[PDB]
């Protein structure tokens, strides 16, 4: 029953944080904290792509072009560059099709 | 200086985003972020009897938004009446979800 409310809970703030971060960096960041426990505490879905706009260094909601940066270049195993502009952290993420 | 004064009214993003099945057993066990509620009884000459759209939920706050103003009312300073997604009125004391939204998603203390 608790995993169940998490499914609905997690998906709601999740969509909220995304829609507001654009419109509200703090809020999305606030829920992000809420979504964080919901995910682990409630044992729900494991993060995978949100790493594209999330930071495992300082936890937050980053968006490429706004408070986030992503760069991908080919030429022998393409590699993507991701970094937190909040907590200037350098990260990488290869590309596999 | 605060986002509140900036995210006031966009209940829109709280609408086309907030639709989790709302229920008491799902109100203090849910993410307070868009759910609709009102401050019926509180200890604040400027928050009692007022209705707003929930926004913030932290160890020391629970915020609701309406018109061009926000509902600043901690969870332990008042009783929140959130409406069930089934058109049912929920009567719950902000004290249950007092500061710790996790406590509910992660059940009572672990021990
Ligand atoms: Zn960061």
């Amino acid at each position: 029953e608790k995993k169940r409310i998490a499914k609905e809970r997690i998906d709601i703030l999740f969509s909220l944080a995304e829609r507001v971060f654009p419109y509200s960096p703090e809020l999305a960041k606030r829920y992000v904290e809420l979504a964080l426990l919901v995910q682990q505490k409630a044992k729900v879905k494991i993060p995978r792509k949100w790493k594209r706009r999330y930071c495992k260094k300082c936890h937050a909601f980053l968006v490429p072009g706004i408070n986030a940066r992503v760069r991908l270049r080919q030429k022998r195993m393409p590699h993507i560059v991701v970094k937190c502009l909040e907590c200037g952290h350098i990260m990488r993420y290869p590309y596999i099709k | 200086q605060g986002s509140y004064q900036e995210i006031i009214g966009r209940t829109w993003i709280f609408r086309g985003a907030h639709r989790g099945r709302v229920n008491k057993k799902n109100i203090v066990w849910h993410e307070l972020i868009g759910l609709k509620v009102r401050v019926v009884n509180s200890t604040h000459p400027g928050y009692v009897g007022i209705e707003g759209y929930v926004i913030d939920e932290t160890r020391n706050m629970l915020v609701i938004a309406g018109e061009n103003k926000v509902w600043k009312v901690p969870k332990d300073v008042c009783i929140f009446e959130f409406e069930t997604w089934d058109g049912t009125k929920i009567k719950i004391s902000g004290e249950k979800l007092v500061g710790r939204p996790e406590m509910r998603l992660k059940k009572r203390w672990r021990k």
